[PDB]
C-alpha cells in the first residue's frame, strides 16, 4: 500500500518536542561508512499517532517507540515513511501518543561519510613522509545534522545530547563535552562516552575522529583551552592557544557570565571549507586560519588568527547559549560576533590595530548598500538552505556596523549592560530579533531610547541615509534622504530612518547626541560655533553633507590644525567628501582642496581613504591622450605624500596596517621616479644581486626594489632568470609584477607570448595590461588570441573575468568604448562583459564631468 | 567565520 507522507509544511510540527538525544555513532574511516543508533526522548503537546523529524541520505534500518520502564516498559515498532525532497521522515505509531507523557524513539540507521564537506564528512592529510591518513569530522550548519543522525533539526528544538563514538585505538575522539570514560567494546573497538551537554541546538553538535596532537592551557575560570592539530604542525598552535585563553577571559568578564562549558577545543582541520565554525565546546578552523608558523606564513596571518578566534569564542555566549528562533535572524548572530571581534581584540591585542580593518569593512558595506541591487539585513527566510546562499557577508558587516553605531549612541556601558541582561534573561533559550532591542531599551543611563523602533528602520530597509546639515546662527537644520548612488534614472524611495546623530562643535569638546526620527528637524545650540562636525568617530552608518560653507570651515579646520578631530574623523571627512562629489553635491574642487590637508596626516586610515579616491583618477588619466595634466596630477599626489613617504622605515616593523601602508607608499614613490626612493631601492637591488638572492630583503620594500630592478635590461634579465627557478608565491609573484613594470616593450611582448603556453598567465595578462607604457598591447593580444584563451580557461572562476575586465577597466575615451562593443559582439560571459561596458561608459562620463575642472585646479595651487 |  501507499501511505501519504503525513505533513506538508517546511517547518516541523510544533507540538512534539525532544528533551534529550542519546547518540551512538560507529564510523569506519577506511570503509568510509558509519552506522548509528539514536535515542530521542520526546513529549507530545497534542494527541497524534505520527512523529515528523529530519533525515537526509540515511537508510533507516528500524525504528521503535518505547514508553515507561520497569514492569511497565512497553516497546512498539514504528512504520517509517520518507519524504526525501523535503529531507523529512515520519514515524507512524499504532495508537496515538499521550499528551505530556514521555516517550523514547529509537532509530537504527547507517550511511556513507560525506565527500561534500557537509554533515559527517571525510577529510585527508599527508604526513611529512607521504603517508596519507583520513579523519572524520562534522559541519552541521545550517541544517546538515540530518545527515549524521535523524533529529528535529531546527535551532529552536534545543535538547541535551549524550554522545558516544566508536573508534579504533589508533584514533582519538573529541566532541562538545569532555570525555567521561572509554570502554573497550570489541577486539579493535573503543567507545568514548562524552559527557552530557547542556540544552543546545542541533547544528552546534560536533565531533571529530582523528589522530591529532594537542596543546593545552587553563584560564582563571578553570576552563581548559586546548588546540588540536596534525602532529607535524602542532608546534604552530602556541599563538592561537594564548589568544584563545586571553579572549575567553575577556568574554567571561565582558558578558559577566562564566563560560558555560568545562573546556574549549580549537581544532585545525585540514582543507577546511568554511573557514571556521562555532561548535559549542569544539570550534573548528581552516588550518591557515588557526596555525601560525615561525617563517611568517603571511604578514596578515597572525591577525586573521586573532580575529577568527575572537569571533568563534564570541559565539560561545552570543549564539550558542542564546540562539536565534529561526534562520531569518542569523544576520544578528554574525553581526554581533563580527562586532565583538572589534571590541575584544581592541582590548586584548592592542598592537594589532584592528580598528582600521573594522572601519574599512564598514566603508565597503556602505559602498555596496548604496546601489539599487542591495537587500535589507533582515529578510524572512522560508527555507534555510535556499536563502542561506542568497545572504552575503556584506550583510553581516553591515550588522556589525549598525551595532557599533548603536553602542556609541547609547553609553558603551549601557550597551554592555543590555548585552548582559539579554544573555542572562535568555540563556539556554531562543530569541527573536526584537528581544535584543527590548533588552537594550530597559537599560538606564548611569529620555527613553526606544531602541526597538529605531533599529527596525535600519534592519528592515535596504540602504542607508545621507544627512545634510545647515547652520543658521544657533539653529542646526538636519535633513535625511535615502543615499542612492545609482545615477541611472530618477527612482526615489520614501525611506526614513531613526538616525542616532552625534556631533561636536568648536566650542564644547563633549559629544552631543540627537535622534532624528523625521525628514526634517532643528537642534538649537547655546552659542554660535566656529565649526561643527556630525557623525563623531565615524561610528554611525550614514554620511553627512554640510550645506552653505560648512565644508569650508571643516577644510580650514583640517588644514590649520587637523588634530582638532580624530584620525577616524578625518578619514570620514575625506570619504564623504568624495562620495558627495560623486552624487553631484560637492565640487571636485572642494574635494581636492580638502585633500590638500593630507600633507600633515600621519595616521593610516585617512591616508588610505585619500589614496583610494586619488589613485583611480590618475589611473584613468594614464589611458588618456595628453599627459600634460596627468604628470601634473602625479606631481600633486607625490607632493602630498612627500613627507609621509620620507617618514617611513625600510623594514617590516609595525602592525599589518602600517606594513601595508609602507609597501604602498614605497612602491608608489618608486614607480613615479621619486629620487630618494629610487636611489635607495637601486642600492638594495645592487646588494641583493651581488649575493644572488642570499641577502635578506624586507618583504615590504621588495616590490619597490624589484619594480626599479626591472627598469634596465641588466636587472630585468636577472629577475627573469630568478623567477624561472622560484615557485613560492611571495618569491614569484613579486618578481612577476616586477618584470611587468618595464619600459622595454620587447620584454613585454616576450613575456606575453611565453606565458600564453603556461610559463601564471591569467594574472600576468592583467598586471601587464595595467602598465603605463604597454596597456594597448595587452588589450590587442586578447582579441587575436581570444578563441584559444577561452578554450584554455573554459568558463567561471576569476581568470576569464579578471583578464577581460582587467584589460578594459580604466578606459577614458569613447573611441575605446566603441572598440569594446565592436569586439564582444563578434564573439557568466555576458554578465562580465555587461559590467565591463557599463564601467567604461561611467569612466567616459566621469572624464567628461571632471577633467576640464581638474586641469584648471592643477594650475592655481 | 568568515568574519567575513
Ligand atoms: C573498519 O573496518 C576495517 C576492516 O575493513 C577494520 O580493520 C580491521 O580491524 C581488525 C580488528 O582490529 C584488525 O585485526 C587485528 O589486527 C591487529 C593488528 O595486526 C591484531 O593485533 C589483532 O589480533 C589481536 O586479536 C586477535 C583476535 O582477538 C587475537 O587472536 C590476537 O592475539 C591479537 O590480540 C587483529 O588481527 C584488522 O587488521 C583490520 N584491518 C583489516 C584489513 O582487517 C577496522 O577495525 C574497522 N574499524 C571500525 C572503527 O569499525
Ligand atoms: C554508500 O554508497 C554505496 C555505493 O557507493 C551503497 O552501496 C549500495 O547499497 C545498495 C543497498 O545496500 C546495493 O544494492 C548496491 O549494490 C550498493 N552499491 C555498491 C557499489 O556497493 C551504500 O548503500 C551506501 N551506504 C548506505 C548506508 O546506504
Ligand atoms: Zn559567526
Amino acid at each position: 500500500d501507499g501511505t501519504p507522507f503525513p505533513w506538508n509544511k517546511i517547518r516541523l510540527p510544533e507540538y512534539v518536542i525532544p528533551v534529550h538525544y542519546d547518540l551512538l555513532i560507529h564510523a569506519n574511516l577506511t570503509t568510509l561508512t558509519f552506522w548509528g543508533t539514536t535515542k530521542v526522548e520526546i513529549t507530545a503537546s497534542q494527541p497524534t499517532s505520527t512523529i515528523i523529524l529530519h533525515s537526509h541520505h540515511l537508510q533507516i534500518s528500524r525504528a521503535t517507540l518505547r514508553k515507561g520502564a520497569g514492569e511497565r516498559l512497553s516497546e512498539e515498532p514504528l512504520q517509517v515513511l520518507e519524504h526525501p525532497r523535503q529531507e523529512q521522515i515520519a514515524l507512524l505509531a499504532p495508537e496515538p501518543l499521550l499528551v505530556g507523557l514521555p516517550y523514547t524513539v529509537v532509530i537504527h540507521y547507517a550511511g556513507n561519510l560525506s565527500e561534500t564537506f557537509h554533515g559527517f564528512y571525510k577529510s585527508t592529510y599527508r604526513t611529512k613522509e607521504g603517508e596519507l591518513r583520513i579523519l572524520a569530522s562534522t559541519q552541521f550548519e545550517p541544517t546538515a545534522a540530518r545527515m549524521a543522525f535523524p533529529c528535529f533539526d531546527e535551532p529552536a528544538f534545543k535538547a541535551s545530547f549524550s554522545i558516544k563514538i566508536r573508534r579504533e585505538p589508533r584514533h582519538l575522539a573529541i566532541s562538545n563535552m569532555p570525555l567521561v570514560k572509554s570502554v573497550t567494546v570489541a577486539e579493535g573497538l573503543i567507545e568514548d562516552h562524552f559527557d552530557v551537554t547542556v540544552k543546545m541546538s542541533t547544528y552546534l553538535v560536533a565531533f571529530i575522529i582523528s589522530d591529532f596532537e594537542s596543546v593545552s592551557k587553563i584560564t582563571k575560570s578553570g576552563v581548559k583551552v586546548s588546540v588540536y592539530a596534525v602532529p607535524d604542525k602542532i608546534n604552530q598552535a602556541d599563538y592561537a592557544l594564548d589568544a584563545a585563553v586571553t579572549l575567553l577571559e575577556f568574554y567571561e568578564d565582558y558578558f559577566s557570565i562564566p563560560y558555560p562549558l568545562p573546556k574549549q577545543d580549537l581544532a585545525a582541520i585540514p582543507d577546511f571549507q568554511s573557514g571556521a565554525m562555532e561548535n559549542w565546546g569544539l570550534t573548528t578552523y581552516r588550518e591557515s586560519a588557526l596555525l601560525f608558523d615561525a617563517e611568517k606564513s603571511s604578514a596578515s596571518s597572525k591577525l586573521d588568527i586573532t580575529m577568527t578566534v575572537a569571533h568563534e569564542l564570541a559565539h560561545q555566549w552570543f549564539g550558542n547559549l542564546v540562539t536565534m528562533e529561526w534562520w531569518n535572524d542569523l544576520w544578528l548572530n554574525e553581526g554581533f560576533a563580527k562586532f565583538m571581534e572589534f571590541v575584544s581584540v581592541s582590548v586584548t591585542h592592542p598592537e594589532l590595530k584592528v580598528g582600521d580593518y573594522f572601519f574599512g569593512k564598514c566603508f565597503d558595506a556602505m559602498e555596496v548598500d548604496a546601489l539599487n541591487s542591495s537587500h535589507p539585513v533582515s529578510t524572512p527566510v522560508e527555507n534555510p538552505a535556499q536563502i542561506r546562499e542568497m545572504f552575503d557577508d556584506v550583510s553581516y558587516d553591515k550588522g556589525a556596523c549598525i551595532l557599533n553605531m548603536l553602542r556609541e549612541y547609547l553609553s558603551a556601558d549601557a550597551f554592555k549592560s543590555g548585552i548582559v541582561q539579554y544573555l542572562q534573561k535568555h540563556s539556554y533559550k531562543n530569541t527573536k530579533n526584537e528581544d535584543l532591542w527590548d533588552s537594550m531599551a530597559s537599560i538606564c543611563p548611569t529620555e527613553r531610547v526606544d531602541v526597538k523602533t529605531m533599529m527596525n528602520t535600519w534592519t528592515l530597509q535596504r540602504g542607508f541615509p545621507l544627512i545634510t546639515i545647515t547652520v543658521r546662527g544657533r539653529n542646526v537644520h538636519m535633513k535625511q534622504e535615502h543615499y542612492m548612488k545609482g545615477s541611472d534614472g530618477a527612482p526615489d524611495t520614501g525611506y526614513l530612518w531613526h538616525v542616532p546623530l552625534t556631533f561636536i562643535t568648536s566650542k564644547s569638546d563633549m559629544v552631543h547626541r540627537f535622534l532624528l526620527k523625521t525628514k526634517t528637524d532643528v537642534l538649537i545650540l547655546p552659542e554660535e560655533v566656529e565649526w561643527i562636525k556630525f557623525n563623531v568617530g565615524m561610528n554611525g552608518y550614514y554620511i553627512v553633507h554640510y550645506e552653505d560653507d560648512g565644508w569650508d570651515s571643516l577644510t580650514g579646520l583640517l588644514k590649520g590644525t587637523h588634530t582638532a578631530v580624530s584620525s577616524n574623523d578625518r578619514a570620514s571627512l575625506i570619504n564623504n567628501a568624495f562620495q558627495l562629489v560623486s552624487i553631484g553635491k560637492l565640487s571636485i574642487e572642494k574635494a581636492l582642496d580638502l585633500s590638500l590637508y593630507l600633507k600633515h596626516e600621519t595616521e593610516i586610515m585617512p591616508v588610505f581613504q585619500g589614496l583610494n579616491e586619488l589613485i583611480p583618477m590618475y589611473k584613468l588619466m594614464e589611458k588618456r591622450d595628453m599627459n600634460e595634466v596627468e604628470t601634473q596630477f602625479k606631481a600633486f599626489l607625490i607632493r602630498l605624500l612627500r613627507d609621509l613617504i620620507d617618514k617611513q622605515t625600510w623594514t617590516d616593523e609595525g602592525s599589518v596596517s602600517e606594513r601595508m601602508l609602507r609597501s604602498e607608499l614605497l612602491l608608489l614613490a618608486c614607480v613615479h621616479n621619486y629620487q630618494p626612493c629610487v636611489q635607495r631601492a637601486e642600492g638594495y637591488f645592487r646588494k641583493w644581486k651581488e649575493s644572488n638572492g642570499n641577502l635578506s630583503l624586507p618583504v615590504d620594500v621588495t616590490l619597490a626594489v624589484f619594480a626599479v630592478g626591472a627598469q634596465s635590461t641588466e636587472g630585468w634579465d636577472f629577475l627573469y632568470s630568478k623567477y624561472q627557478f622560484s615557485l613560492s608565491s611571495t618569491e614569484k609573484s613579486q618578481i612577476e609584477f616586477a618584470l611587468c613594470r618595464t619600459q622595454n616593450k620587447e620584454k613585454l611582448q616576450w613575456l606575453l607570448d611565453e606565458s600564453f603556453k603556461g610559463d601564471e598567465f591569467p594574472q600576468i595578462l592583467t598586471l601587464i595590461g595595467r602598465n603605463p607604457v604597454g596597456y594597448p598591447l595587452a588589450w590587442q593580444f586578447l582579441r587575436k588570441n581570444w578563441n584559444k584563451l577561452v578554450q584554455k580557461f573554459e568558463l567561471g572562476s576569476s581568470s576569464i573575468a579578471h583578464m577581460v575586465m582587467g584589460t578594459t577597466n580604466q578606459f577614458s575615451t569613447r573611441t575605446r568604448l566603441e572598440e569594446v562593443k565592436g569586439f564582444f559582439s563578434s564573439l557568466s560571459q555576458l554578465r562580465c562583459v555587461q559590467q565591463t561596458i557599463e564601467t567604461i561608459e561611467e569612466n567616459i562620463g566621469w572624464m567628461d564631468k571632471n577633467f576640464d575642472k581638474i586641469r584648471v585646479w592643477l594650475q592655481s595651487e | 567565520x568568515t568574519f567575513p
